[PDB]
DNA sequence: GGAGGAGGAGGAGGAGGAGGAGGAGGAGGA
């Protein structure tokens, strides 16, 4: 896991600014590593001597400068997939859900979404021998279809405690787009206390829709969104989780496009296109990946969470 | 605001 | 090769002031020489008159001074051009990716900006017979998407060790724009040390769209920017790399636009405009470029990184 | 052409004062004459009363007096203007590139600034009688896009020999601020021993915006760019070559605007301002002048250079 | 840092 | 420095 | 032998970014 915030008092900080630290979001030594000087120079109390000082000192508790290649596929190749509970669908990803990186499942209505959330929120519990990876699920939820009955499903599948399902996801219902990323923050300090394998916002862009209606507001609506998703890759590198978002999608006026523009395309590292199938199977397509191929898959929505075409 | 069963760490899922 | 920074010893610089220049980042004469006399001043123990006299010794270890064009011509006709994999792209290339010069790629998602830098990441070691350059590959990536086992398959293609290839490929992950830049200067420590051939940022501007959020951070996001693009071509000119710098796009208000403004267009040499075509086939278009006409090819993303379209 | 600054010597200037005043940087009569009693005070060897008496003596051997609007009128339809190899853009300059003046074009990436430098580095060495200057070509480059390969295919346009046009093309690159103003004094040692037409500095502002990065730079950065660019009016009163620089834009806050600030704006003599048009076209506005209407021309950039739009 | 694998110089890429 | 075929001086382009 | 005093003079720009939005029936015959 990452380093409590607090290791930087072993290393000349004052408690007092370590405190400081604490109110501006930085509860690991990684996340003040990865921050900018600039970003430490807009706290309060804050100098911009401190700010060298307690850069150089993050410094050296994480590495950043270069390694090989080598040891990149190393430390790669241990890296946790959490199962969709779909044999064709893992097969798809070559795995599962990635930690680390942010993923993005988008399509029309009843597709899934919500439903692969669901599947994901539990089979992230399970030991890692099982496809899982062993931590806790956060459900950051804007639209308010959050539906503990259907973790119960997929729990009974997996045959585990659905009393201790339940209390391994963290659920929060974002209102609109400040509070959703108000709520980044508070999952910042939360993911130290304890393990946490993945991270879920559903919608991530719902809400965007009309925060910003207006023609004028499309890019302090873009902005904002890039902040957010940039505070996403933020979680995904500090604490390893795996960052699941969901889109909505649009009409093609020249069929189906995902909204967020360019900012949510470039950000996502996967992106999961999923159609309507016939009944009860839906059908999910490699929409973009750094290391998949575009293909497709055929899993369905059961009784039981997320599972394979039962046919 | 956290709650107080959301602060509490990771446990394994029993068997059921 | 550049020649060591050790050189002006030999020349009547005192090792205890060549030291002081290492720690300001630099590590060869021709970076001393190509330095204006203010940089040096700005360093602690060099006064007005050291640099007067490490700028005199430098100049004469390096030339700059008027050639003709003949000469020009002679030398610039043995540069190397690292192949692209594709023959359809290195046609319109006339010959490849061309060193001592940056070039940038951008387009929409998917369109293959991190899937032709892991193509390259490979092919910059083959020998210059088979269209490569013989040296290391660097790559300073922003997102996260660097995934060595797309290196793999572009090494089985070419019938190379794999674990070879690997050891050649010098990974960095930067986490903010600082950090981007201080990854350039251990780039010219290193390219010192050992043959590099290629240095790939990817992407060069995606960590300065959210550094610099706001309206009236615009003139310090492309100062900091241009500054990184000045440094590019300082390795450049230093080692003879090829740098190979990803940009994303946005949309036209008034149909994509690449951004970094004004700054990244002046300062790329090569331009290249990526495509979605149909599957797994891209087209790329010669945007900007002093030599190249504003023409199109079409190569595709295939299991083995960038090759030409099969069909 | 000038008068080499040996003449002195006839008439009453000791020998090793004259090459005092070569290390200065002077070596045409017209050189020491349009300097000021203040420069060459600033010379270690000369003193007060000499150069009083270097002064007298060089007033004698150049003009520096009245004449009458007829006389100057006379003299300068005896003016050259080299050929842009495009007649729409020559019928705009109403002849072509003048010569003895500052000329500056600036636009956004791609707009064709070193395109046209590069055909009019060869239209210069054309003979008078095809709209040339019959003289050398000076190229100072800051940015490394000098290509050879594009004076061979103006030459051939011309159906000139590209060995022989290579060869009166003289090619310097710049690496800092510093270096650029100081490959401007070694201009004027080779403007006595050969014939120079035409002068080119692309780009003459590049360097300035990241060398001078901070914000009290500002003074420093437009006063370093004031003092290249009365040394270019020098040489261009001196030999009566053109000089030729480019510019970089910026984008309107409050929609493309040069840089260099008023420094830049008020001494060059004539603007020219290039816009994106379609495929190949571009367009060229009269930006600035002191005799040609605020007028625009369409031009392209074609495989062999700068022509008029083909279609 | 440096690794004290890209530390080591490039080694021309074996065929297989 | 100066190129030795930069002192060169002009010589008219012949045509080809 | 002795016995101080007199201010003044401006200047120098630069920097882009941002998508999204469906919809609409019809037409007998051997
Ligand atoms: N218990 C269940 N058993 C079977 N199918 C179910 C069950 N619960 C929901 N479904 C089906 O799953 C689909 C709903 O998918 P989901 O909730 O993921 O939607 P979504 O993609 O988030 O849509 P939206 O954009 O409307 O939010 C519907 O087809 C619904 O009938
Ligand atoms: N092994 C593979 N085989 C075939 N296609 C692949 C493979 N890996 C990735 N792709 C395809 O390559 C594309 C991804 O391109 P790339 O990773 O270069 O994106 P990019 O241009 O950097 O995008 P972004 O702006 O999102 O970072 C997708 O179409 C993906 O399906
Ligand atoms: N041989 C050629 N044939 C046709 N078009 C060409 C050729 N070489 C370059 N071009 C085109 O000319 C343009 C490049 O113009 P140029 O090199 O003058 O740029 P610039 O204005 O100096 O730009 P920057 O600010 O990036 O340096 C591009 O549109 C390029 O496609
Ligand atoms: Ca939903
Ligand atoms: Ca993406
Ligand atoms: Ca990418
Ligand atoms: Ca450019
Ligand atoms: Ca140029
Ligand atoms: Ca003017």
């Amino acid at each position: 896991g990452p380093q409590p915030i607090s290791r930087l008092e072993q290393c000349g900080i004052n408690a007092n600014d370590v405190k400081k630290l604490e109110e501006a979001g930085f509860h690991t030594v990684e996340a003040v590593a990865y921050a900018p000087k600039k970003e430490l120079i807009n706290i309060k109390g804050i100098s911009e001597a401190k700010a060298d000082k307690i850069l150089a000192e993050a410094a050296k508790l994480v590495p950043m400068g270069f390694t090989t290649a080598t040891e990149f596929h190393q430390r790669r190749s241990e890296i946790i997939q959490i199962t969709t509970g779909s044999k064709e669908l893992d097969k798809l990803l070559q795995g599962g859900i990635e930690t680390g990186s942010i993923t993005e499942m988008f399509g029309e209505f009843r597709t899934g979404k919500t439903q692969i959330c669901h599947t994901l929120a539990v089979t992230c519990q399970l030991p890692i021998d099982r496809g899982g990876g062993e931590g806790k699920a956060m459900y950051i939820d804007t639209e308010g279809t959050f539906r503990p009955e259907r973790l119960l499903a997929v729990a009974e599948r997996y045959g585990l405690s659905g009393s201790d399902v339940l209390d391994n996801v963290a659920y929060a219902r974002a209102f609109n787009t400040d509070h959703q990323t108000q709520l980044l923050y508070q999952a910042s300090a939360m993911m130290v206390e304890s393990r946490y394998a993945l991270l879920i916002v559903d919608s991530a862009t719902a809400l965007y829709r009309t925060d910003y209606s207006g023609r004028g507001e499309l890019s302090a609506r873009q902005m904002h969104l890039a902040r957010f998703l940039r505070m996403l890759l933020r979680l995904a590198d500090e604490f390893g989780v795996a960052v699941v978002i969901t889109n909505q999608v649009v009409a093609q006026v020249d069929p189906k496009k995902p909204i967020g523009g360019n900012i949510i395309a470039h950000a996502s590292t996967t992106r999961l296109y999923l159609r309507k199938g016939r009944g009860e199977t839906r059908i999910c397509k490699i929409y973009d990946s750094p290391c998949l191929p575009e293909a497709e898959a055929m899993f369905a929505i059961n009784a039981d969470g997320v599972g394979d075409a039962k046919d | 605001f956290v709650s107080p069963a959301a602060q509490k760490a990771f446990q394994p899922p029993r068997s059921c």
